């Protein structure tokens, strides 16, 4: 049989042994630590890993050159000797093109630079600048500093110098001929003013001017059609050869993390840890052991399966955010009208951006392999706008209307003159239907809480989980005693006052040395109150925009009004966007106010495991 | 966890360790005696 | 499972070994023997010269 060897935490022992003990994996005996030390790799093992290193970076260097980067997920089993032979001719071939290209680019961008003032300058002393008789210096002067210069040179070098210039658009490039051994008195002149030599890099510099612009014209001639030709061989070389680098790059790169893996296990830096035996047979067999409710379902249940604390399943969180979600769209005359129109370019394809080509074949702004990923997000997404469409309807039911309201289903002038959310009675219900909710989520969260203290045996998360619950209680209480007064609120008015004793007195039992802190903990339930309260009536407030931008805000209505209003509907579509997106982060703003705080959750305050943010990203 | 694992397959590592001292040492001894006896009686013969 | 036979992979190897050098305490008896032997070669010629000159000398005096 093959020896196979087998990791996980300390925590899960059981968990995990019976998952492996099902999965094809047989013979399953624990090790602990000091039974692994002594099988750290020999130095035989650590060469093959850092040629294995070798080889994966030695691509990531080849491929980048070549042009863009890409890590698939396809290997191709090969030997040491195979890999590296592979990889040698390429890497050879495209460091060499990389060096011309950029010789070649180096050159252009000189020479783009300096060719009109060497010519200028070669011009003025042609057939001088080779003579010992007479000695010339090149250097540039702006028009500025020109009648400084020539003061500057005329009092050191009287009048038996020469100062010529010829222009090139813009400054002018300076010729000082003078006589040989007057040579540092005009260096001299120069330098007082501020004035230095014009000296190029490599042979052209220190070479006549004649022949150093007759040379600089044509590198410049040169270069760009050189330049087209390496640049050609390059891209052919990536597009029949990519792939070879890319497959190796994934190949040396699983072989690393294997001998990684056994260096880590055997300083025993594993704490529970197992061997067992397969046969060649049982070998694969190990490794192989209406949509928007059951399609995120199925894949969070590879996160039912391992539990981490006290915790319970992280999926009570999806049906919580559907409802609230879909209420953030409430519009119906160019809000979640056109909102409609945006779901489909995510679900379908667009080549109306740039960055983004053809979602169809997974290719977007995001990395290719993460566009496949969000094909889940973006259904999710289409369930949304589908959702809101139908909840424009409902608040139609609250505008449209023949006769209680005073606004017709369409008017004949433009459609929606003045909104009719306007009356009172209409706001207040739809916000305290709203806080239904949000209450519903008070009790759902604190009863997982206790239940993770009585499971997890910690009486003092127990204690302190069920005590605050009864604060909610007082909450709504007293709420009711002010929202119908004494007429309704006088059958809560006396249990207000021990509903009060309930909040501490539970508590207490575990002690708890900061007894204010509770005031935190009611502030707890209030944002739940707050944010579905924000969720109905500021999605409302969406609605209330669009009276400016696709309704009557021109004259007194008219035909005209219809295709006048669409100049600031346009302008105010961002403006909107942004607005109501800033909505749609209330679900999950909601969701970590419990979340993160560990009622019935994984999370507390950091530790491994995501946001469910970061979850849902993905489904 | 299960430290019977780590101790039954050490104690007859061991034993597999001290059987090949064994017989690499009943063996090195060995050769040297029948190589004293060898040259003893090429000393016996010579001097006859 | 292997455990017991676990220790039969090492004794196979460990095994190699004790052969290689039972493959060495033969060849180390070859050269021994072949050593002994040659010891035996000189001791006879030496001898029979030996005897070839002690009945030529006694011819001549005799």
């Amino acid at each position: 049989m093959e020896k196979l060897v087998l990791a996980g935490p300390k925590g899960r022992a059981k968990e995990l042994l019976q998952s492996l003990q099902q999965a094809g994996v047989v013979h399953l005996e624990t090790l602990r630590p000091e039974a692994l030390s002594a099988y750290q790799l020999s130095p035989e093992e650590r060469a093959e890993l850092r040629r294995w290193e070798a080889v994966s970076a030695g691509a990531e260097h080849t491929l980048s050159l070549l042009g863009l980067e890409a890590e698939p997920a396809r290997p191709f089993p090969e030997g040491l000797e195979a890999a590296e032979k592979a990889l040698s001719p390429i890497q050879a071939h495209a460091e060499g093109l990389t060096r011309q290209k950029q010789e070649l680019e180096e050159e252009l961008a000189l020479a783009q630079a300096y060719l009109e003032p060497l010519e200028r300058l070669a011009a003025l002393a042609h057939g001088l600048d080779k003579s010992p008789f007479l000695r010339v210096i090149p250097f540039l002067l702006t028009e500025k500093e020109l009648p400084l210069v020539e003061e500057a040179l005329r009092k050191a070098l009287e009048d038996r110098y020469l100062l010529a210039h010829e222009a090139y658009a813009g400054g002018v490039p300076a010729l000082v001929v003078v006589h040989r051994k007057e040579v540092d008195q005009a260096k001299a002149a120069l330098s007082r003013a501020g004035v230095a030599e014009l000296r190029l890099p490599g042979a052209l510099g220190e070479l006549p001017l004649s022949e150093a612009a007759r040379r600089l014209k044509e590198r410049a001639e040169a270069a760009p059609r050189e330049l087209s030709e390496v640049r050609q061989h390059l891209a052919k070389l990536a597009r029949e050869s990519a792939s070879t680098l890319q497959s190796l790059w994934t190949r040396a790169q699983d072989e690393v993390a294997r001998l990684k893996a056994l260096e880590e296990l055997a300083s025993g830096r594993f704490g529970f840890a197992l061997l067992g035996y397969v046969p060649v047979k049982a070998k694969p067999k190990v490794e192989e052991a209406n949509p928007p409710w059951v399609k995120p379902f199925e894949l969070l249940v590879s996160f039912l399966n391992t539990p981490k604390y006290g915790t319970f399943d992280p999926t009570p969180v999806v049906p919580i955010f559907f409802p609230f979600w879909f209420g953030m769209i409430v519009g119906d005359i160019g809000y979640a009208l056109l909102f409609y129109l945006v779901g489909r370019w995510l679900s379908g394809y667009v080549k109306r951006n740039e960055p983004l080509v053809i979602d169809l074949f997974a290719l977007k702004l995001k990395p290719p392999v993460l566009a496949k990923l969000v094909y889940i997000l973006n259904w999710m997404v289409f369930w949304t706008v589908v959702w809101g469409l139908i909840y424009g309807e409902f608040f139609g039911t609250f505008l449209e209307h023949l006769g209680v309201f005073g606004t017709p289903e369409h008017p004949g002038l433009i459609p929606i003159l003045i909104h009719r959310i306007d009356t009172a009675k209409t706001a207040n219900l739809l916000i305290l239907l709203s806080v239904a909710f949000g209450v519903v989520m008070v009790f759902a969260g604190l009863i997982l809480r206790a239940y993770l203290g009585l499971k997890h045996r910690h009486m003092a998360h127990f204690w302190e989980g069920v005590g605050y619950l009864g604060g909610l209680l007082g909450i709504l209480a007293l709420a009711a005693s002010y929202l119908g007064n004494l007429q309704a609120g006088w059958l809560s008015a006396l249990m207000y006052l021990g509903f009060g004793v309930f909040l501490l007195s539970v508590v207490m039992s575990s002690i708890w040395l900061m007894i204010p802190e509770i005031f935190t903990q009611a502030g707890h339930i209030l944002s739940h109150i707050r944010i579905y309260a924000v969720g109905a009536a500021g999605g409302i407030l969406a609605g209330l925009l669009t009276d400016v931008g696709f309704a009557m805000a021109e004259r007194l209505g008219l035909i005209g009004v219809l295709l006048g209003i669409v100049v600031a509907g346009v302008l105010h579509l961002l403006i909107l966007l942004l607005t109501t997106l800033g909505h749609m982060l209330q679900p999950i703003r909601l969701i970590w106010v419990e979340f993160f705080t560990k009622f019935g959750f994984y999370e507390e305050n950091g530790r491994p495991y995501r946001p469910f943010k970061s979850v849902r990203e993905t489904q | 966890g299960l430290i019977k694992s780590l101790a039954e397959k050490e104690k007859q590592l061991l034993e597999r360790l001290e059987a090949a001292k064994k017989e690499a040492e009943e063996r090195v001894k060995r050769a040297e005696a029948e190589a004293k006896a060898l040259l003893e009686e090429a000393e016996a013969k010579a001097k006859a | 499972k292997l455990e017991a036979i676990l220790s039969q992979e090492v004794e196979a190897e460990i095994q190699a070994l004790l052969q290689e050098a039972e493959a060495k305490a033969e060849a180390v008896k070859r050269e021994a023997e072949e050593k002994a032997k040659a010891l035996l070669q000189a001791r006879e010629r030496a001898l029979e010269a030996q005897y070839r000159a002690a009945l030529r000398r006694a011819e001549s005096a005799g």
